[PDB]
């Protein structure tokens, strides 16, 4: 899961 | 004939999250359907690639969304102060209005200097  | 305000929406190359612009641009066209740009304009500028870039405008016209393009750019220097002056400027040459604001999306780190 990706953040910014 | 809109002359209050320009949003600016800069989006310089992120490496990793430039479909999530592209659904971030779909998701802000979805607003513009519904013909709120009478005194606003909405305008883009989109790193494809690290070093090609698009200017564009989203405007409302014949009942729909519509991309008008309005420059392209090879190698701008986005992270110069002089780049980002000279993109600001051809903002304000293609949207001339009262107000501006600025929506800048990309990885972020605080104050963080690029040279540590």
């Amino acid at each position: 899961v990706l953040t910014x | 004939v809109p002359t209050e305000q320009t949003v600016f929406m800069y989006l310089p190359w992120s490496d990793n999250l430039t479909s999530n612009f592209y659904q971030n641009i779909s998701d802000l066209e979805s607003v513009v359907e519904k013909n709120i740009l009478k005194d606003e304009r909405i305008i883009i500028f989109m790193c494809t690639t690290a070093t090609k870039a698009t200017l564009f405008e989203l405007a409302y016209e014949n009942g729909k969304s519509v991309h008008k393009t309005l420059k392209n750019y090879t190698d701008p220097a986005y992270t110069t102060a002089e780049g980002i002056t000279s993109i600001l400027n051809d903002v304000q040459r293609y949207s001339p209005t009262k107000r501006y604001s600025m929506v800048i999306g990309c990885h972020g780190m605080g104050w963080i200097p690029v040279s540590n």
